[PDB]
């Protein structure tokens, strides 16, 4: 999971 | 003009509503049944015995398309 | 055409159950929540450990424990406290067990180290086989010299039982191997086997089959007064001499009786106690426990 | 002018749907309310086990297999004398035993989306009884308490190993010769190194599919531990709904989320989608560096040893 | 002739004397009786026997005896009580001795029976050599199994002394000859000889020179593990094996040292204790005593 | 007619001689005075011995030599468990040992003219230390107490042996296969038989020189024991001065006196006369049937055995 | 004639009488000499040492043989 | 010794  | 050339558009909100409210009101059932599946399962190692039951996932993706098959014909 | 108020009777329905759904749903969410809530407990394990602690099982009984079960004792000159199975009678005596046989679930043909630290399992019911561990046993039997007593309790394949008591029971430190020593035979219908038995194949027998003063032996650590290796032969761990008169750590033999035929190297290796039954009968139940002699 | 033929054929169809559906759900919900009101029924009684304890015991699984315990089952250790012995599962077969299990996932049996304290005290079933036998030779799903895991590592130079199995059957590993987890006071800060392995160094290097800044926010090394009520992820914002732990449904060293999320959600089958996740995030037993954000394992376990 | 009748007054003088005599002749008769009175008692004998009795010397100490000397013990399973020499320390321990060497006054090359019943003499001072008697020893060491301890106390020809303790000391009944058995070596700077000694002429030595478990042997009753006859050769009575490592009943050798030359059949027959001095040095003093192990 | 010559010749010489002796005697009297006072002095200190006791012991000398005691010295027996062991001398050389001494005379060392109780308890020196050695291998003059002698015989069929040696050196014996002495209550009544021997059966047949009635009053068999204060001799009279024991100076089974009187008076040399005896009787270590009333032996001893 | 014919055969009588008592004194004396010799000897066993003495009885024998050589004149 |  990645958040920009 | 009156009898219906403007009294049916107040009805396109009566059709483009559910169609858009049920669309979402569907997904929630997916997110729900997926959830409850696990939830119930997690209970396998806590209670006496769990419940063997598969989730008819597919069926949702089915009614999921009859959704955008009626979203592109209005 | 415009005579459509028969179509507005349908559209009504969809908003009906829909809002009935979007209700039933959220309501459900609440239950699942409550569901998760009562799904956060691990299976209930029947084995548990009484909270009380002490030097020996008796110390515990004294402290108020009443149920025979699994406890933690922390003997004087010892580091990390260890678990054990206490046996407590109505009278209030605290037996602390270091060996139990009863079904041959466990493989007693174990090595030196193993016998040092111990092996097998412990149950609150005291229905499991095990060997507490020479080292542990040592520590327990040796504290400011208060004397303990070794009670050997045997049960045949006919519900007949008997006991053998040994006063001033001690077990030496790994240094001097685990030499077992005792003051004298206190009494018991089981007969004093450790005193050696007159097997009858040779006079020397009784002398060679005594256990008092013997060092412990395991296939990987021969300390028997025997040319060869009793430990390896008979297949066990035990205070051998020219082998034994008492072999509680022997090979479990279902049915009780056996014969040269069924033995690896023609020698009686069963759980035997020569003074009670013959060398070819191997007890159904065995149990070695200790308790301060002042009892 | 002519959009008057719809109220005849177009809508009496653009409406039949809603029926064939709102009729189904309305119905396919009762099934649920039903399954549940049932499971709740079952639960009036808990599951039971009886794990008679093995004589042998040490400071931890290693010393133990060294003291003679050669079967993989449940042992009782006591690393530090300052604390009373706790039960744990020892793996004495895989890679020369001595393995002390810290985390294990193999079925849905246990909820991992728990609060901070729970993760701190530990939870789950250490081991269940082997079919028939009187000892629990089978491990269960659990997470040995954080404090315990911390202390286990702060003892000496500890090595870590992570295994996982997909639904088809294949396996992979993730060795970390060095591994530590500070105490609670230090938000159980993780730290690893010496990656031997076939799964891809997620904990240290991050996802193998995210570039630059996007990957460095997937590295776990040095990260703090987060739970759905105690934020400590690399995600910094005022918005509370945005906390890797609330999403990704679990408690774990989150850093603006993850690259690998064991303790995630246990999706059956392995193949899962976003329109399936309670939060639309890739929550679930995932190790990106080997199957991508969209695949929850069938088995995942974190075991330690000294070295 | 009235002048020659001085006789009448002259005679009376002799007379005058008579009565003097008779007088003296009576004082004397008395005086003599005063002598017959002292010359009645026999001679005062220095050896005497304390009145207290008991099972063993220790029992006696307990009963209040304080002086080491000659006493009468009546052990449990025994018939006619017998005399023995007790040794009591300030602490209150009652050593009962069954063997003492110190000058070679006694001929230890005695026969079987002799060694059974015993020989030599007993003094209150404990300055006389002797062998209490296998049989007697047996009885003493065997009573409701309370364990005794054998303390071997040796003294060289340089006032240097040492001891050897043996726990759970017993001596078998004439039946099984007088087989000597002991639990283990308790301790002592004297070294455990009975455990056999590595003489060095052959590996088997240590094994062949152990005494635990050996039967007693006398020239007239060979029970040694030796082809020939140790008892006859070395000239004594003792628990031989392939002879010995410890030979307290050996041949007294003044000066302490000796050599093959001085020996009958080239074999060391001296009072030796191989673990302390060599096989060719024979103690100046020897003493074998026992006391309940609980001491 | 002229008898007045005795007034001048006889008488004077009579008186002359007469005086001579009285003075002479007077001398001898003041001399004995001295010896007596001197001996009374050497006596301020008694004689001492140290008879270390031999390990071996039994019911009596027999059992003993049977238990291995092969030297003639002092042993310690205990015939009956009802009484404590007393010391006694065992003859293990003469006639195949096993001999328990009851009476022994070899020098003047001990007064035998004693009272009843003494004879009942016994007296004398059982044994003295052998020159140098630490055990009393030499016997002394003694009489093992009457009660002890009684009990020794009332045990089983006891045989008796009496030896004696004259001053010139020759010897003789007097075997009595059967011998007994009743308890005190029965005046230690003697009784014997089966006379093997060379001294002449005095105890049973009486003096070999007295005829008829005169001899039968010399037989000891069946006689009672008498001491100078307890009459029981065959002499029956009102006159108290007439009691074989008062005369014949000793304690012994008297029957109107004797034929053989051991325990008599120990006259040195053996040759003795009546005008020498305190009572003019043949008192003294005599065995008429071999030397006549006028000869006290140089050695006389009564030893027993079972048979 | 008084102080001669009669009072002589009278003194003599009162003299013999005396001689008849010395003989008797030699009696028990001799005996005594003997009684002590023994009594003393018996001490060899009760005291430290026993006086070594000689009893040359002869003199007695001499003396009494002589005292009786005083009867043919009575 | 006898006594007639
Ligand atoms: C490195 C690369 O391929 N670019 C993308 C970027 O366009 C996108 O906005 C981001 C999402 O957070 O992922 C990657 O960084
Ligand atoms: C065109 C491209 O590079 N792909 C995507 C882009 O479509 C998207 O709008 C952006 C969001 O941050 O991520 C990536 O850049
Ligand atoms: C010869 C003999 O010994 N018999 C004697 C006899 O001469 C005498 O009358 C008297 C002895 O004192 O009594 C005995 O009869
Ligand atoms: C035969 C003999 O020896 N004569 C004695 C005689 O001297 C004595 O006076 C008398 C009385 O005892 O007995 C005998 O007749
Ligand atoms: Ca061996
Ligand atoms: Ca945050
Ligand atoms: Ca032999
Ligand atoms: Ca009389």
């Amino acid at each position: 999971g990645h958040r920009p | 003009i009156e009898v219906l050339k403007r009294k049916v558009i107040e009805k396109v909100q009566h059709i483009q509503l559910l169609q858009k409210n049920v669309r979402a009101q569907l997904v929630d059932m997916k997110r729900l049944e997926v959830d409850i599946d696990i939830k119930i399962r997690s209970c396998r190692g806590s209670c006496s015995r769990a419940l063997a039951r598969e989730v008819d996932l597919k069926d949702y993706e089915d009614q999921q398309k009859q959704l955008e098959q009626v979203i592109a014909k209005d | 055409e415009a005579s459509i108020l028969t179509h507005d009777s349908s559209i009504r329905y969809l908003q009906e159950i829909y809002n009935s759904n979007n209700q039933k749903i959220v309501n459900l969410k609440e239950k699942v929540a409550q569901l998760e809530a009562q799904c956060q407990e691990p299976c209930k394990d029947t084995v548990q450990i009484h909270d009380i602690t002490g030097k020996d099982c008796q110390d515990i009984a004294n402290k108020g424990a009443k149920q025979s079960g699994l406890y933690f004792i922390k003997p004087l000159k010892a580091n990390q406290q260890f678990l054990v199975y206490c046996e407590i009678d109505g009278s209030g005596n605290g037996w602390t067990v270091f060996q139990k046989r009863l079904d041959g679930s466990v493989d007693f043909k174990k090595n030196w180290i193993q016998y040092k630290e111990g092996f097998g399992h412990l149950s609150p019911t005291g229905t499991t086989e095990f060997w507490l561990g020479n080292e542990k046993i040592h520590l327990i039997s040796t504290q400011s010299a208060i004397p303990y007593a070794l009670r050997v309790e045997l049960e045949d394949w006919n519900g007949r039982t008997s006991t053998a008591d040994y006063a001033m029971f001690k077990v030496g430190p790994e240094a001097d191997k685990y030499r077992l020593t005792y003051a004298y035979f206190a009494g018991g219908d089981a007969g004093d086997a450790f005193d050696g038995f007159d097997f009858g194949d040779d006079p020397s027998d009784k002398f060679f089959t005594s256990h008092n003063g013997m060092q412990f032996s395991t296939w990987d650590n021969d300390n028997d007064k025997f040319e060869g290796n009793c430990a390896e032969q008979d297949g066990s761990g035990w205070w051998m001499n020219k082998c034994h008169a008492g072999h509680l750590n022997g090979v479990y033999y279902q049915g009780g009786t056996y014969s040269k035929a069924s033995t690896p190297n023609g020698y009686d290796n069963g759980i035997i106690w020569a003074t009670w039954k013959t060398r070819w009968y191997s007890m159904k139940k065995t149990t070695m426990k200790i308790i301060p002699f002042n009892r | 002018l002519y959009i008057d033929e719809t109220v005849n054929s177009n809508i009496p169809t653009n409406l039949r749907v809603l029926r064939s559906i709102l009729e189904n759900l309305r119905s396919k919900i009762q099934k649920l309310e039903s399954d549940v009101s049932a499971q709740m029924e079952y639960c009036r009684t808990p599951c039971t086990v009886s794990c008679n304890i093995p004589v042998v015991s040490g400071k931890e699984c290693e010393e133990i297999i060294r003291k003679g315990g050669e079967t993989s089952e449940m042992y009782l250790i006591q690393p530090d004398s300052s604390v009373k012995p706790y039960r744990v599962y020892c793996d004495m077969n895989t890679e020369n035993g001595g393995w002390t299990v810290i985390q294990n996932r193999q079925d849905g049996s246990v909820d991992f989306g728990r609060k901070w304290d729970p993760y701190k005290q530990g939870f789950g079933n250490v081991a269940t009884n082997t079919d028939g036998k009187n000892y629990c030779g089978l491990p269960g799903e659990y997470w040995l308490g954080n404090d315990k895991i911390s202390q286990l590592t702060r003892m000496g130079p500890t090595e870590l190993l992570i295994e996982m199995e997909d639904w088809k059957g294949d396996k992979v590993k993730a060795h970390y010769g060095g591994f530590t987890v500070q105490n609670e006071a230090n938000k159980y800060q993780i730290s690893v190194n010496k990656y031997r392995g076939t799964a891809g160094n997620a904990l240290m290097d991050g996802a193998s599919q995210l570039m630059g800044e996007n990957r460095t926010m997937t590295i776990h090394n040095g990260m703090f531990f987060s739970t759905y009520d105690r934020d400590n992820d690399g995600w910094l914002t005022s918005d509370p709904r945005k906390q890797c732990s609330k999403e990704d449904g679990g408690g774990w060293w989150y850093n603006r989320c993850h690259a690998a999320n064991p303790n995630g959600r246990y999706y059956w089958g392995g193949q899962y989608t976003w329109d399936m996740a309670k939060h639309g995030t890739d929550d679930g037993v995932v190790w990106m560096n080997w199957k991508g954000s969209w695949y929850s394992m069938r088995k995942m376990s974190m075991k330690i040893r000294p070295f």
